[PDB]
């Protein structure tokens, strides 16, 4: 960060731009999901094509074979169906030893409010799935 | 290889890696729990929140601090704050990294024992240490002699050190700090008809004191000035767009550090307690302590407090003593940057408690190494 | 497998299947019985008529609403309306489908108990649920924060919701809605010499209200404008081909929502009940409620009501707040749209009251689960 | 020369002469104004009504309380209530007699300042005083050690006093009292089917509360007993001969004193608020406070409240402590009885504010003498 | 006339008449002043309290000792303690009675001069004397040879005496006694999480010290026993009914007498200081000093201190010497018993300073007679 | 007292039973007050009929005749009127030049907590009154 040079600039960095290494974190996961889902992801499109929860239900359905989970793949963005898909996926994470630190809430994907916690969830799932025959993120 | 440093104060967590210039994470030491009936399903919600996440949605939450007066009073909520620190805010895996923690002097022994146990058993840390907060403020201020005055959210303390030797009989502790001043500001804002009651409204008056409060150089002259004129009155906008206007409440709040009688307690005040610990030191040490009063912690951040402290100690100390106050602009982080300095030293790497010493002596190892 | 959804309001039944975009059946909540000798020809002699066939034959009938102020007052006529809904409008066996019903807040407990009993004992549904109408209107709005104002034929209510949590101490009810506005239009149409008296003539005045009435932006200037000129006057054709001309009665009727004393009530009016409900909420929630006032129900369909509401709340709230009124063109169906969304969710299917757990606990289970 | 004493609360005015055993005047602290058109010459109409005459005519009036939470919110209507008190009830010229007024602690300073201004400018009293009303409850109790709990219509507070010395940092305030319980009983009567809406119907529910409500010793056993049997149900006749029947609403209403969560508050309840005030006192004072918890004011009049308070504090305090609750038969009047005692004492006569030292200092004289 | 004897040490006043076997008055040498706001008029209340009355009211008082380290540091408060002694407790007019006072050795000359002045000018005694405390302990012991160790509430001293001759160059003094051990017990109870801070809470820790503390025969084996076992722990009930448990704090407090390093002093400790005083005496006197170590004063009252003292002195002295420690059951009163003996003797009656010698020579008469 | 023969017996004597000679001090004052005020007093009734302060106001007035002091003679025991009467008497003692030490507080008479300091006050007032023409206690 900016360091001690002045204390106002350091507090402005704590409040926002705090996590500027999020763009690097999206690039690893976009390529990993492009290999694993067979659907093309880029770090610019990453939130804009995950936000209906449908590809994350397909991620669980891909990783599990290596509960059955319900999903509406046709769900539009910003809907209660997009929330409900994402809530099934977050329940599949809670059944897999992830906890309320690394998890996002279903609103946090669907309205884009928690994109760091989406990456931390996908990375925690990757480290657990690595013990059961999945190649983890780069 | 590299250590991590967590200050872990009563009000704010400061955390980051050893050898960094400043903390990487700084967030409030609160957990919050929803206090209202949930009615919408599909929302994937947590049953508790911590840090800036709990601060952000505080209108639906009751807020709890696990630490009060520098003592961890709720261990189940402290383990959530430490888990959030290592896994969200720093992305560590603590199994790989030596951890430096910090504590106030004159704490109960069970606090550093259970803090040692949880690091080795819940987090599986390889090596661990608990430093005294005031000693880290001398590492940050680059010197081996001085009397530190440290005040945070819950504890005020002072520790005289000379040539790297502490004088533990002269150490002082005072259970008046920023939370007591926040509660006294809530009490005196009722004189103007403002009512602040919920744990979320306490966080509003904490922001009011951080923005608008200051230390008077002469208190009776400011009381006469504020009685005679509106010239000292200022306004603050509440989160719903209402405006409060405050006057002498701006300096009557911080004056409680110099007059603990205002919150009902039989205690000398911040100027008398540092003079009294200089006078408990040997006569040949005192001149170098008067020249090296070092201020530390966020409760020392009020405008005018160093000029007030300079004035008050000069009236107590002998004429021809040259009393000096060191109050640097980064002093709200000087415990953490002092821990970052200390954990980096090549001559410190023998001092850690390692996991294989804890497997021999248990939690009791913390009383003989720290 | 599929679920039924019934709005079942004081004025109209709106009914269909969960996951559809709109109700398939929409008809008046009326039962009609002959007011003349029971030996009719051509009119199709049967004891009573429901909904659209009662509205069609109204010249020979007395008309009764089974429900008033959101409370069912004839249970045998309510069983006629539900029997018509499932067997004659939706063309279905209720034995096969979960049924989601709706209620206003602050209703008598006996109403949702007897409603639960009739669904399990008369219609023998496998499962059912009783939702709050305002929470469904927020599902249809696509959001988890807002103060919802609902107004149907019999009651108006508001519920503040924030992050999916309701604040049940901040809920308001007023038993002034569309039927009180119809009865007040019948009263003031007497000033021009028009007499409407029969229950069938109340349905003519309901149609005059729906087509000609609107909300004034400023009432004193609109009163002065209608006194000064004929330009605000409009005409309507009665079922017999006579014409009525209406003037200031056209906006004096809807003004009763903002001035309840026109019909003799002591209550504050809809701009004050929404504001007083925001001021019952915690201070950190209020800014997000001011930005999300969601309108709902057929009595919110008047031209100019959102512009009036925006003006009136902006005069109550602090000038730095950003007031928004959300009033979509679908808002007479948003309770049904919300029920269709909710009954379809994966995360809702554990929330139904099932027949076997009603057999454990009787009607009283509706208080623990809904 | 005889002094006047006036309780001047939210809800009720209690007033009379110092040295009398009880107040002469006791009437509701309301102003009433007509809400309907006076169609008839000599119908009996007058611009406004006060006290018992406003309570008597309430079917044609809107009713307003000028005091809320111990704060005077309408000064024109308080000046009307004081004019009624001196000239119609006591039948006194206030020009002749010194007057003792009373107030709750932690009130805004402008409220005391405006009280002394109106007594010296409008009523032209020779001398004036403003007592803290809980110190007067201890005068009436005949003791000089104890923690007083006072609850009227608008506020509840406690003051610990040790030997005529108050501990002002240990004083608590809770803006939950008798009016919040009346409004919660109105909300709860809607479950049973009864709607009370007007300011006149609030006075009916307030009479139901005073006659039918009681405090449960164990709330979950009374809830289970009420669910199991009709044995606890009671009936009440309304002013028009309709009959209310209620059961668990009788004890769910006053239970909100012990758990403020029922009306949405994030606040501890009256037993915890008494215990927390004792724990803010010096350790040597606490034994005599536990032996001397003194009840005061009309909201402490429920059947079973002293037995509940004894039980709840005994579960918080150490097992070797002797808990006692002093709850006098006359505790509805102990603020006024204490003012009648105090204003009569020969030693008190040099601590009035006189008209001459108000003409020197202005109304802010009240902050230095009282 | 009969003489009167005031021991008048830094912790307790012991007072009575010459020739009595015990003091008639024994009370704490404290003055106390209210620290809180008086709110009830009528009490006749005093602005200051003394002795057991100040100990009784201590929760509302700040307490001060006007003597520290055997020096009178507040003369205004010492004149109140002497006035309370003569007029309330001994109940006698000092103009009729010769008065014997006491002092520690190596005190400043101004202390006995000002004490001499006040007795002849404030109290107008006919005659006066100041004795050294430890020579009175030897009168009470009934012997003319021995080395006395006196320790109280601020000063420890020893004087070797042989055949009625003192050796002034061999007198030793430690300003570590009693009050320093109470302050160290307050410091050390923070390790258990108990916090004692007010002047009133120091009187609680002083009571805990008097009834739970003891001297270890071998400190390392008690530290090993207390680390290994709960069998050394005891409980104390605080004045509010809380219970504190203490363990090694029971013997770590008194060990400070043998290791002054525990409280930050460079000083030698009780055994070494006694041995060093004997070794400053002439070689042929030393045998009778080793046989006659006399213990005196309330800080010598700990269980096991005489057995520890005999063991520690035996390790310093030559193996052929017969070490004996004389520690009477009544040694809390030895100085007063010795003063009651001395003032009664027929050979002492020429040694008083009389008022006529003070009126000739002034206060400095006390350096040539005493 | 007990002497130092048992060291525990003496420390109880200092606190539990320090003035057994209180009754001898009440006996003289009861007969002196009976001579001076005409109201009949005995050492058993002494506290129980002084405790409303009224006869001590009559004492102040009688010793003054041989400030005007206000009094409510009808005051019941244990009241704030009994305190207020006694506070006027204690103020009259301080105007008679008595120091703060031999005096009682008004609670100490009215609740009977300080009967020693009541006797010390009456004796001190008696020795002052002897200089102004009233015969003192025996
Ligand atoms: N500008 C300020 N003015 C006054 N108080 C402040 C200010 N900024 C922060 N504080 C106080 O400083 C506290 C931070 O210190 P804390 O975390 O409790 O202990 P420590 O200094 O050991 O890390 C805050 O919680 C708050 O009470
Ligand atoms: N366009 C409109 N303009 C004004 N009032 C309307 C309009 N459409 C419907 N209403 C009125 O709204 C009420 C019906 O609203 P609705 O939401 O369907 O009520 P409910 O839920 O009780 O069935 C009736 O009083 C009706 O006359
Ligand atoms: N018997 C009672 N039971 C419950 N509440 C009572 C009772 N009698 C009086 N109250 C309440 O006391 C309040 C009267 O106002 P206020 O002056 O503040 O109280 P007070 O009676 O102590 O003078 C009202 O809320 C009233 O309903
Ligand atoms: N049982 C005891 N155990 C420990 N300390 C005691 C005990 N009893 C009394 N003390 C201490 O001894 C002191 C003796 O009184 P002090 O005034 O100093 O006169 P002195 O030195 O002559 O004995 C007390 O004030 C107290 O500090
Ligand atoms: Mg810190
Ligand atoms: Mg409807
Ligand atoms: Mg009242
Ligand atoms: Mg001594």
């Amino acid at each position: 960060g900016p360091g001690l040079s002045d204390m106002h600039q350091y507090s402005q960095w704590l409040a926002s731009r705090h996590e500027a290494n999020l763009l690097p974190m999206k690039e690893d996961l976009a390529l990993w999901l492009t290999n694993l889902l067979g659907k093309e992801i880029t770090a610019e499109t990453f939130m804009e094509k995950l936000d209906n929860g449908a590809l994350l239900c397909q991620l669980a359905a891909t990783v599990q074979e290596k509960k059955k989970i319900p999903c509406k793949a046709s769900a539009p963005s910003g809907s209660f169906f997009a929330r409900d898909n994402t809530a099934n996926f977050l329940s599949w994470c809670r059944d897999l030893g992830v906890d309320e630190t690394c998890l996002f809430e279903s609103e946090g994907l669907v309205l884009h409010k928690q994109p760091r916690e989406v990456c931390l969830c996908l990375l925690e799932l990757g480290r657990i799935a690595a013990r059961y025959g999945v190649e983890p993120p780069g | 290889t590299t250590a991590l440093v967590c200050d872990n104060g009563s009000g704010l967590v400061k955390a980051g890696f050893a050898g960094d210039d400043a903390p990487r994470a700084v967030f409030p030491s609160i957990v919050g729990r929803p206090r209202h009936q949930g009615v919408m399903v599909g929302m994937g919600q947590k049953d508790s929140y911590v840090g800036d996440e709990a601060q952000s949605k505080r209108g639906i939450l009751t807020l709890k601090y696990p630490i009060e007066h520098g003592i961890i009073t709720n261990w189940d909520d402290m383990e959530k704050i430490w888990h959030h620190t290592f896994y969200n805010e720093l992305r560590v895996a603590p199994e790989e990294h030596p951890t430096l923690l910090t504590e106030a002097p004159l704490n109960p022994k069970a606090n550093r024992e259970k803090m040692t146990q949880i690091m080795f058993e819940t987090f599986n840390v390889p090596a661990m240490y608990v430093a005294i907060q005031a000693v880290l403020s001398l590492y940050a201020s680059g010197r081996t002699t001085g009397i530190v005055l440290d005040s945070g959210d819950g504890v005020t303390h002072n520790v005289p050190i000379y040539e790297g030797y502490a004088l533990p009989h002269a150490i002082m502790r005072l259970d008046l700090a920023g939370r007591d001043l926040t509660d006294y500001l809530m009490k005196i804002l009722t004189e103007r008809g403002y009512s602040f009651v919920t744990t979320a409204e306490r966080e509003i008056v904490r922001d009011i004191k951080e923005k608008l409060c200051y230390v008077a150089l002469d208190f009776e002259n400011e009381m006469a000035t504020a009685a005679s004129s509106s010239s000292l009155e200022k306004s603050y906008e509440l989160p719903d767009g209402q405006v409060i206007t405050i006057g002498n409440e701006r300096f009557r709040c911080p004056e409680t550090l110099f007059q603990p009688s205002f919150i009902g307690m039989e205690s000398a005040g911040i100027h008398e307690t540092t003079y009294n610990s200089i006078m408990k030191c040997d006569i040949d040490i005192r001149k170098d302590l008067y020249a090296n009063n070092v201020m530390s912690g966020g409760t020392t951040m009020y405008p005018g407090i160093a000029d007030r402290m300079q004035k008050e100690i000069t009236a107590l100390a002998p004429s021809t003593m040259k009393i000096k106050i060191i109050a640097p602009p980064e002093r709200k982080y000087s415990v953490w940057i002092g821990g970052s300095i200390l954990a980096s030293l090549s001559t410190f790497q023998q001092m850690w408690i390692t996991k294989q010493e804890y497997d021999e002596a248990g939690p009791s190892i913390v009383h003989r190494k720290c």
